[PDB]
DNA sequence: AAGATCTGAATTTACGGGCGCAACTATGCCGGACGTAC
RNA sequence: UUUUGGCAUAGUUGC
DNA sequence: GTACGTCCGGCCCGTAAATTCAGATCTT
């Protein structure tokens, strides 16, 4: 829905799990639109800061992941439509990753950049 | 719970300091010199220093060691008191914009065409240039004949023109600029800028009446002023007690034959005397001329200064 | 009788003044950012 | 057709 | 593409007050 689309380009942050790109206000007021139940960044700004990225390269505006080869390459075919980041710089703390793993969600990095 | 400690940082490099500290933590999280701090905060608008979350000052000092950017906070650190840790994370908040960078900083820009690409928008600007004559500046109209005559980086397409760093103009600059490089909220230009492209004014000493309520028809002199709900303190006739009135309940009423000045409108700057106060049409004679000037009650103020109403010898030619 | 506390009376740091006038020569802010030109 | 100007540090020197 | 040049950001002394000890008017 339109709630996922960013309002403006200032303070655009990419999530560290699903690469979801949103403004800081949208993260504060709605959290994550894909896996907030697994991260719970709504209602706490520090969780957003520790769970989102200030450095991202490339944006993909996905409408239809079910029939998109870009989603297959980016492994985001099973997520909802939105704005995602091609490359995301950052990493969750070990505590959040361990908590996700205990719930059966292994943390797979979205840093698909070629580092030299 | 841990506590926040202030550490002075290089100005303009606080987010980079936070990123570097996060990388430092992740690099040494398995080694024999762990960073015992909990988090690092570099707010968006707080410039000059950052905050470190820890139970001890010694932990902060041993964690920032090797960070040159924080060397000015290395010897001593200052704790955030307890009651105030909720304020560190507290955050607040064909149109017209104003450019952020370049020589056109804080200059009015009429949004000519908005590009749905969400990268840049086309803006109409007045050029602040010297037309490549002084450099080897106030706003003035774009002169295409002058820049054609002086030469240099100039390409002409009738009324349209490219010049001096790919600046695009037509008839008036018309150039694309980044949306993040302009402000869309809080410009509110004036009538002069419209040509280029309610209100409450109570003052101390003025006389105001009451138009409605149980305290109607009480005329008093203004003491204090505030923004919207003034809660005024007017010195009424035959009343030693001070009452309360908002801006909406009051009106700038003035008795006949008292000093009057005009605050705004066509008659601004003129002083004089009111002759008869009707329900809203207040008629006055100026101190300069004996012409009838009809004003609203709100466009009148009680000032006793004499009118200004100069006369120098100048040489039209020898 | 006792026991306090308890309230006026010997000992340590801290400003803060420090000659008239007069004459002469002598010395005295920069670092990043943004753009121009080549 | 009638001007005007650094200052406030240190030194040295004279009675 | 590199660098540079140049415009915007950063001893006394007397006082004098603070520190220490026996009436005193209580309580027991
Ligand atoms: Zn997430």
């Amino acid at each position: 829905a339109l709630e996922t689309v960013p309002k403006d380009l200032r303070h655009l942050r990419a999530c560290l799990l699903c690469s979801l790109v949103k403004t800081i206000d949208q993260f504060e007021y709605d959290g994550c639109d894909n896996c907030d139940a697994y991260l719970q960044m709504k209602g706490n700004r520090e969780m957003v800061y520790d769970c989102t990225s200030s450095s991202f390269d490339g944006i993909i505006a996905m409408m239809s992941p079910e029939d998109s080869w870009v989603s297959k390459w980016q492994r985001v075919s099973n997520f909802k439509p939105g704005v995602y980041a091609v490359s995301v710089t950052g990493r969750l703390p070990q505590g959040i990753v361990r908590e996700l793993k205990s719930r059966g969600v292994a943390y797979k990095s979205r840093d698909t950049a070629i580092k030299t | 719970d841990p506590n926040l400690w202030t550490v002075k940082c290089k100005i303009g490099e606080e987010r980079a300091t936070a990123i570097s500290l996060m990388r430092k933590f992740i690099a040494y999280q398995f080694t024999d010199t762990p960073l015992q701090i909990k988090s690092v905060v570099a707010p968006e608008h707080v410039k000059g220093y950052i905050y470190v979350e820890a139970y001890k000052q010694t932990h902060v000092k041993q964690a920032i060691e090797g960070v040159g950017n924080l060397r000015l906070g290395y010897w001593n650190q200052q704790m955030v008191p307890i009651k105030e840790m909720t304020d560190v994370l507290k955050v607040v908040k064909k149109s017209w914009v104003r450019l952020k960078r370049g020589i056109y900083k804080d200059d009015i820009a009429q949004v000519d065409y908005v590009e749905p690409s969400q990268n840049t928008i086309s803006l109409k600007m007045i050029p602040r240039i010297d037309y490549d004559r002084i450099k080897a500046p106030p706003q003035r109209l774009f002169d295409a004949e002058k820049i054609r005559s002086l030469g240099g980086d100039v390409a002409s397409d009738g009324d349209f023109l490219i010049f001096e760093g790919n600046r695009y103009s037509r008839k008036f600059l018309f150039k694309s600029f980044a949306m993040s490089a302009v402000i869309t909220e809080g410009v509110k230009p004036t009538l002069s800028e419209l040509e280029k492209f309610r209100e409450h004014n109570f003052q101390p000493g003025d006389n105001v009446e009451v138009c409605e309520g149980e305290l109607i028809n009480l005329q008093g002199k203004i003491l204090s002023v505030d923004g919207n709900k003034i809660t005024i303190m007017p010195k009424h006739e035959d009343l030693k007690d001070m009452l309360e009135f908002p801006a909406q309940e009051l009106r700038k009423y003035f008795k006949m034959g008292d000093h009057v000045k005009v605050i705004a409108g066509r008659f601004e700057g003129d002083t004089g005397l009111i002759v008869r106060v009707e329900e809203n049409f207040v008629i006055l004679f100026s101190d300069l001329t004996m012409h009838e000037l009809k004003v609203l009650p709100r466009d009148l103020q009680l000032c006793s200064e004499t009118a200004s109403g100069w006369g120098e010898l100048v040489q039209l030619d020898p």
